[PDB]
């Protein structure tokens, strides 16, 4: 009677959970379900909330039964008794004024095992609240609300008020094969074809679960494997090919280093004869652009090192208008709190409605709001799907556009240590680092670039500089980012050593774009006028525009591409930031191709909204070219710069109906010595990293350096 | 190159680095070229005659070996299309190619063979070495060794092939790479035709082995499918099949072809019995047949053959002959092909699989059987459609005779006896009824179904609307009623689309509409469902939500759901108020901040007051609602901005309150979300010296500026307090709240008993007369002069500055200078400190303590001991002077996780600061339990 999705495992576990949930809710028995993630508990919760719309039910059965309103509370080690009390009271308020024979309000506690032994011991309130609904106040009939507690962590039965407690263990091979058959049941030819594969995949899954150190893979991974293989066989209309099994296995059971999923699953099968490779970029793509049908795949978790995954994602797949929205924690002084969660979930919702893909940055603290949405258990109305989102005590059903996708970028180690196991199970996990994109020869080029860097720094007295002190913004991954950006700009061109040389030269050019002129002069001097040194001096002083920001701007306006309507540049300097008068000069130079460049100081902004207001004020002008300049003094700050960058990217992506051309410059004032805070640049991706020693046009010296490099000081006065 | 040698070989001393530098620049100029271009110039041009051992030659040789390494890593075959003039230099290049292309596991026989087969340069190396001797003579010794490895590998491979002793992985790689293998071997053998015969022999034998493996795999998979019910035990066969063949020598796994004896019939690793050979062959032929898979219900393999295989094959044979003859009964078609509905291409594949057995050929009858099964399935679907049409007739209330459909129902009731017939003998009348229902697909049946079950919704729609014209008015009312949640608002659109789609049947229909006229009135629905795939679901959703739809007409004209309307009003009229809590309430944002929502002409609702939690509830609501793709976000954004702005102001107030500041104790601020008569901010300090301050403009600019000044004043106040604490010793006995309490009370007559008690810790048994005498000396005439000065000056200073923020900074400065001018009933920290000093002097004798031995004066001493020892030790310290009164908090602090930095700070300040009258001791006990932050700040 209830309209389940066809790919849903109509397994015994969900059957019993629904039956129990219905009977207990209808009769206000407290019911506690404990099991490992994927054990049909939260699914049963949504199904029972949807089916038990008494008069608005889908079947005459539930129309005979009571109408259920759920008030949900997500338990944590930091949850207070007042939270549980207020939840029960809100349910009572819902039950107030109604026939308790046709309506019931239920309290649902999620992850109750987390609250078990917290120092505040809030679950104590459970005992009284389940009996009558009151801790000190006088009883009433409407205060006795129904109750279901769902948890993955074990529970104390004495606190359950002697309710009904159902604890499930990890299923066995027969149960996994029955779940798989249930998933495939929608078609019998496909189900029969895949049947052989079900046993092997179950044995492999139990192997993976016993091998791994921490619970990292669970039942959702197995179920999605069965789903993806069923879909593959269904579209092919033939037995699934080894490559499809490999691809499914890799999509689901990748993300952990000590795991060799495909080797385990292949050990159970002879398909290995093909065993073609699939890269994490192919898998991430297949997730985001999954090849009319309910072939909806889990939301992505990209595990990365040093926020690297964002460069790869922005560059490779989000080249065009598919550019998603970055959901991040603000780095502005007066904005980190509750209100940031409110705005963020508003944006998540808007992207679900509109179908815009989302990137989840340092926002794991948003999971309690997204916990049920990640399950991707959908209510339906008119074909459109709705999923629950909450911000505080309020949970609401919100519309999901079939095109919506969610990518969480997090550090691998933060995920392994802190991330809750059920969150890890709800997401499809892949590891992405530049090393995983670069081929063997591209990695070799990176090694060569690091050697070239050290030579540049020291030699191809002798203070023995460090690369960070010369290539401003240099870091362990700078050369890799450079090579990635170079080859991405080159395209997918096939490998040839000619490409190797061109790529090396491009990489050198970029690093040189980030170099000090002092360093290039040194490099010539210490090479006694070497060929390399003169080539690099030519490129820096003649084929590049470090003489000021105006020269760089002019070169960028003339030479920049026409496809890239948004062009992003990051600038580091040791000089004093530009004032409004310098922007007036830039306007006089630029007028005729763009309006006055807008200069903004990130430090001057206390709130992300105040910043966004001015970004929009600029972007709303009708000029066909716009130059926005953002200024910051590196004194902490990297968070401000990053948040401002993300915001500008998002707002440009939003103001994109126009084909106008936006040039973004981020200007960071550094110190040659420093203050311990090591500026880290070469952020790669959409950005161009350029060092300018001095942004001004040098009125006191009308010369571009490298003219004095062959003139004496006496001649200056002649 | 001549200039390079000339310049390099100049005998400059080595210490200077002439040669190395010049040669580095030359190597640089070389590397700028393409690796293959470098190798081409090296070999083709005869520049080398200059002396093959000079430094330039060795530098270029180095560069060329690096080029060859790059090419080998790139897998670029450089010898293809290559040319050369100097045999020595070409031999050097060739040796570099051989050595660099070699695998890292230089001795792995299989990886050597893989290297030889996969890499093309090997072909060229063998070709060159075969053509003329001069290349081989010029080649190095490492390359000659690697060539000897290649020769040995190839000759072993050939011996294995010819004899049959080859592993299956080698044979597989050789088959995949037969061309390179045979060319390389031909070159070698000319250097030093049966191998083609051998590779063919082994390919045939390997295909046989793989055929048998795949037959056994299919049998194993079948038994694994029936695993859930029947288990088999064939340990020997499962072990044999499980072994990885690549390591296994062919002649052991299978008899190999050699005319040494007759061409023996091949025998495999399995040695399958004849029964199991037949069974596995057939099961392999039907491995993809969905009809042979099910086809059945611990066993041994002979019992598996007898029970499972023979029945299945016999039934499959009989079914295939039934299909050929057409004698297949409708019951058999219904049981077997229940799944192939809408999958007739798969049915065609299945039936050709049945044909593969090569009995009942003609491989064309299946086209007819496929069409007959299409007809049977369409017939049953037509039956379902007819039943749905009858349900729609009774639901909508039609009267047109549909007796003809009874024909299909006449079949549907006598489903069992009629089904004893064949596929072609069914009848022509049912065929005609399907011809009629042809234009209704399962989706169209689903639409009709969504209409049928909903008679109450249909009657209500017809009573309420009566026409599609009215729907729009209804929908407006519904949008007011919706509920601002996506499902709730979307219910309206679901209903609108449902009614616009099913309008023909609901409204246009005449009850006397007959069968075909009903099909055309249905064709309009056909076009609607073609344009909308979820229209039946929208209908059903509307019918499930009928009670709300009923409410729409009479009631929901009034609801006027108001969640964003509330935010809009707050933005227009709303007023946020920040003030010190009344009733001695604890200081918190909730108590400080609250919203007033008035009423305006044209809206005479109740002037409400909202609590911070209610505003946060409204916010959460706005956010979960606000996904509507509309500009309405501006109001939510204004709302959120002002909320956050005011919240920041509130927390600044709380900070100043926590710091002990006094101005912001009677201070009330009204922030008008939109101006009232030109006023956006209003501040009143509750002081007769400070008149009401009001400013207009953007509320958020004023608020940010005011917050920044409050925060600057906070840092300035923290400095001012630290300063007065260094200037006055006794202030440190107290916290900020105690200082505020005392400032207020000591001016009273009489003070509170709590305050005199708090003073007792400085002057034991303190009384009103003690404080009255302590007031002397501190109330200098200079203080009254300052008070008069500030009370007269402030009006002028405030008139000279115009913005609220400058007037407020003036007030803040002057309050730090002379607070008595603003708050006369409070003692400034200086007069308070003086009164405390006077009391302390009027008290008993100073307290003189001495540290025990082992503890150094002027030093921060530290004692480390078991928990139980901590407390007695602290006591011995004071024991040293047992005649001295007992310590108190002034001297001893017992630390807890809840111990705040203010306590440790005040202890340290009491110890180190000057002004004290005696040599007390100061103890900080159980510090390990402190938080890291507090101990850090204390240090």
């Amino acid at each position: 009677g209830v309209p389940l999705r066809k790919t849903i495992a109509k397994n015994l576990a969900l059957k019993e959970n629904v039956f129990m949930m219905v009977v207990c809710i209808e009769l206000k028995i407290p019911l506690f379900l404990v099991g490992k993630p994927g054990s049909s508990k939260s699914l049963a919760k949504t199904i029972v909330a949807d089916a038990m719309q008494g008069p608005a039910a889908y079947s005459d059965l539930f129309r005979s039964l009571k109408q259920v309103h759920l008030v949900s509370f997500q338990c944590s080690p930091h949850s207070t008794p007042q939270g549980i009390i207020s939840t029960f009271r809100q349910c009572a308020r819902f039950q107030q004024g109604k026939d308790l024979q046709q309506y019931v309000s239920v309290v649902v506690l999620d992850e109750v095992g987390l609250a078990e032994d917290s120092p505040k011991m809030p679950l104590k309130t459970l005992h009284p609240l389940l009996e009558d609904g009151c801790i000190e106040d006088d009883p009433a009939p409407h205060k006795k609300v129904g109750f279901v507690g769902i948890s993955n962590w074990a529970l104390d039965p004495a606190k359950m008020n002697r309710g009904i407690f159902v604890s499930r263990g990890s299923p066995n091979e027969t149960e996994l094969i029955e779940s798989a058959k249930g998933i495939c049941s929608s078609d019998i030819l496909v189900q029969d074809r895949v049947q052989g594969y079900f046993a092997s995949f179950a044995k492999a899954y139990e192997t993976v679960c016993k091998r791994q150190d921490k619970e990292f893979f669970g039942l959702r991974d197995y179920y999605s494997l069965i789903k993806m293989v069923f879909a593959a066989a269904k579209a092919s209309n033939r037995k699934p090919s080894p490559q499809d099994i490999a691809q499914a296995v890799l999509r689901n059971f990748s993300g952990k280093d000590d795991i060799q999923a495909l080797d385990i699953f292949l050990a159970n099968l002879p398909e290995a004869k093909c065993s073609e490779e699939v890269s994490p970029m192919q898998l991430i793509k297949q997730n985001i652009f999954g090849p009319q049908e309910d072939a909806e795949s889990r939301y992505l978790l990209v595990l990365t090192k040093n926020y690297v995954a964002l460069q790869i994602l922005q560059q490779t797949f989000f080249e065009g208008d598919q550019q998603p929205e970055i959901i991040f924690g603000s780095g502005f002084p007066k904005d980190q709190e509750y209100t940031q969660l409110c705005r963020n979930i508003n944006r998540v919702k808007i992207c679900m409605e509109t179908g815009k893909m989302v990137l989840l940055l340092n926002l794991q603290n948003l999971y309690e709001s997204l916990y049920d949405a990640l399950n991707q258990y959908y209510v339906h109305l008119g074909g459109q799907k709705y999923v629950d989102l909450g911000l505080g005590t309020h949970r609401v059903k919100c519309r999901v556009h079939p095109n919506f996708r969610l990518i969480v970028i997090e550090e691998k180690d933060v995920v392994y240590k802190h991330f809750p196991i059920p969150l890890i199970n709800r997401l499809e996990k892949h590891y992405l680092d530049i090393n995983t994109v670069l081929e063997k020869w591209q990695k070799s080029i990176v090694e060569e670039l690091c050697a070239w860097v050290e030579k540049f720094i020291n030699v191809k007295k002798r203070h023995k500089y460090s690369p960070s002190d010369v290539f401003i913004g240099y870091h362990s991954d700078a050369c890799a980012s450079v090579v990635l950006q170079v080859i991405e700009r080159q395209g997918p061109r096939a490998l040839t050593e000619e490409l190797h040389q061109k790529v090396s030269e491009e990489a050198k050019s970029i690093l040189l774009n980030c170099a000090t002129p002092d360093a290039v002069v040194r490099l010539s001097a210490y090479s006694l006028g070497g060929f390399a040194a003169e080539w690099l001096s030519q490129e820096y002083f003649h084929r590049q525009r470090h003489n000021s920001f105006a020269d760089f701007l002019q070169a960028h306006l003339h030479t920049a591409d026409l496809e890239r309507h948004a062009i992003f540049t990051e600038i580091t300097t040791f000089s004093r930031l530009l004032t409004s008068h310098d922007c007036e000069i830039l306007e006089s130079e630029v007028t005729g191709r763009a309006p006055k460049p807008t200069l903004l100081w990130l430090q001057q902004f206390d709130t992300e909204y105040s910043f966004l207001k001015e970004v929009r004020n600029c972007l709303t002008n009708t000029a066909k070219c716009k130059i926005l300049i953002f200024q910051t003094d590196f004194e902490r700050s990297a968070q401000l710069i990053a948040s401002a960058k993300y915001s500008v990217i998002n707002e440009i992506n939003k103001i994109r109906e126009n084909e106008d051309r936006i040039f973004v410059y981020f200007i960071t004032k550094l110190s040659r010595v420093g203050r311990g805070t090591a500026y880290v640049g070469f952020h790669g991706g959409l950005w161009q990293s350029v060092h300018i020693d001095d942004l001004r046009r040098s009125t006191l010296m009308v010369s571009d350096v490298t003219r004095l490099q062959h003139v004496t000081i006496s001649q200056l006065f002649a | 190159i001549e200039v390079w040698r000339r310049l390099v070989e100049i005998q400059f001393p080595a210490e200077h680095g002439w040669k190395e530098s010049l040669l580095g620049d030359m190597e640089w100029r070389l590397t700028k070229e393409e690796p293959l271009s470098q190798i081409t110039a090296y070999c083709n041009s005869c520049w080398d005659t200059k002396g093959l051992e000079d430094s330039v030659a060795k530098t270029f040789e180095k560069c060329i070996i690096e080029a060859v390494s790059s090419a080998c890593q790139s897998q670029t075959s450089i010898l293809q299309g290559f040319s050369y003039s100097d045999l020595r230099k070409f031999g050097i290049v060739l040796s570099a190619v051989i050595t660099k292309s070699w695998p890292r596991t230089a001795d792995n026989f299989n990886d050597i063979l893989k290297h030889l087969l996969t890499l093309a340069d090997v072909k060229h190396v063998f070709r060159l070495c075969g053509t003329d001797e001069k290349i081989l003579a010029n080649v190095t010794e490492d390359a000659k060794r690697l060539i000897a490895v290649a020769d040995s590998v190839l000759t072993k491979v050939v011996g294995d092939l010819l004899s049959g002793t080859i592993l299956v992985g080698q044979l597989e790689l050789i088959i995949k790479h037969k061309n390179q293998f045979l060319d390389i071997w031909q070159l070698r053998e000319k250097s030093l035709c049966a191998v083609e015969e051998a590779l063919d022999w082994r390919r045939e034998e390997l295909l046989l082995l793989k055929k048998e493996k795949r037959c056994v795999d299919s049998l194993l998979k079948m038994c694994g499918n029936v695993k859930h019910l029947i288990q088999v035990d064939f340990g020997v066969l499962a072990v044999r099949h499980s072994q990885d063949l690549s390591s296994k020598r062919l002649n052991d796994t299978v008899t190999v072809r050699l005319s040494t004896s007759s061409n023996s019939q091949r025998a495999t690793h399995y040695h399958l019995s004849s029964q199991v050979q037949e069974m596995a062959g057939k099961i392999d032929l039907l491995r993809d047949s969905h009809i042979f898979q099910l086809f059945w219900r611990i066993l041994e393999l002979e019992e598996v053959y007898d029970y499972l295989y023979q029945p299945s094959y016999r039934k499959f044979i009989k079914l295939h002959q039934d299909l050929k003859s057409g004698e297949v009964t409708l019951a058999e078609i219904d049981v077997i092909f229940k799944d192939f509905v809408n999958k007739y291409t798969d049915l065609d594949s299945e039936l050709k699989i049945m044909c593969t057995v090569d009995h009942q050929d003609q491989r064309d009858w299946i086209k007819d059987r496929v069409e007959q099964i299409k007809e049977y399935h369409h017939l049953h679907q037509a039956v379902h459609a007819a039943k749905v049409i009858l349900q729609v007739k009774e639901s909508l209330g039609l009267n047109g005779d549909f007796s003809v459909l009874n024909t299909l129902l006449n079949f549907t009731d006598n489903f069992d006896d009629f089904r004893r017939e064949t596929l072609d003998q069914i009848n022509q009348e049912l065929i005609q009824a399907k011809k009629l229902l042809q234009d209704i697909s399962e989706a169209r049946c689903k639409g009709l179904q969504a209409l049928s079950l909903r008679k109450e919704f249909i009657c209500w729609v017809r009573e309420a609307l009566g026409g599609i014209n009215e729907l729009k008015v209804f929908v407006d009312l519904a949008s007011i009623s919706a509920g601002e949640n996506d499902i709730d608002v979307d219910r309206v659109a679901c209903f609108h689309d449902a009614v616009q789609g099913y309008a023909s049947l609901l409204f246009k229909l005449d009850p006397s509409v007959d069968f075909s006229a009903f099909m055309k009135h249905l064709k309009k629905l056909w076009k609607a469902l073609d344009k909308d795939q979820y229209l039946p679901r929208k209908l059903c959703d509307s019918a499930r939500n009928l009670e709300w739809l009923k409410t729409v007409n009479e009631s929901h004209g009034s609801v006027e759901r108001s969640s964003l309307t509330l935010a809009t009003a707050i933005n227009q009229r709303g007023i946020y108020v920040i003030q010190a809590p009344k009733g001695g309430q604890k200081i918190s944002p909730d108590t400080v901040l609250h919203l007033i929502l008035p009423e305006s002409p044209g809206s005479h609702e109740e002037s409400r007051e909202y609590s911070l939690e209610e505003v946060k509830e409204l916010l959460n609501k706005l956010m979960l609602m606000s996904g509507k793709k509309d500009r309405n976000n501006t109001e939510v954004e204004r709302f959120s901005e002002v909320f956050c702005s005011v919240q920041r102001l509130s927390q600044a107030f709380i900070d100043l309150h926590s710091a002990g500041n006094m101005l912001f104790r009677t201070w009330i601020a009204m922030a008008y979300c939109s101006p009232k008569q030109g006023v956006s901010l209003q501040m009143d300090f509750g002081l007769d010296l400070v008149t009401e301050l009001k400013e207009g403009g953007d509320v958020t600019e004023l608020l940010a500026a005011l917050c920044r000044q409050m925060e600057h004043f906070l840092d300035s106040w923290k400095r001012f307090v630290t300063q007065k604490r260094m200037e006055h010793f006794y202030l440190n006995f107290y916290t900020a709240e105690q200082l505020v309490y005392l400032s207020t009370e000591l001016r009273k007559q009489p003070p509170s008993d709590a305050a005199l008690t708090m003073l007792s810790f400085i002057k034991s048994n303190c009384t009103l007369r003690d404080v009255l005498r302590a007031s002397v000396g501190c109330g200098s005439e200079a203080a009254r002069y300052r008070m008069r000065r500030v009370m007269e000056e402030l009006p002028l200073m405030l008139l000279s500055e115009f913005s609220l923020v400058d007037k407020l900074r003036i007030i803040m400065e002057q309050s730090m200078r002379c607070l008595p001018a603003f708050l006369p009933d409070c003692l400034d920290l200086e007069t308070l400190g003086h009164c405390l000093a006077h009391l302390a002097g009027m008290g008993g004798s100073p307290v003189e303590r001495c540290l025990p031995r082992g503890l150094q004066v002027g030093q921060p001493n530290l004692v480390v001991c078991g928990h139980s020892e901590v407390l007695p030790a602290a006591l011995a310290v004071y024991m040293q002077t047992p005649s001295q009164p007992l310590p108190t908090y002034d001297e001893v602090l017992l630390c807890t996780p809840a111990t705040t930095f203010e306590e440790v700070a005040l202890l340290l300040r009491r110890c180190l600061t000057l002004g004290s009258l005696g040599h007390k001791v100061y103890s900080l006990l159980f510090a390990d339990q402190l938080s890291y932050e507090v101990a850090r700040q204390a240090e």
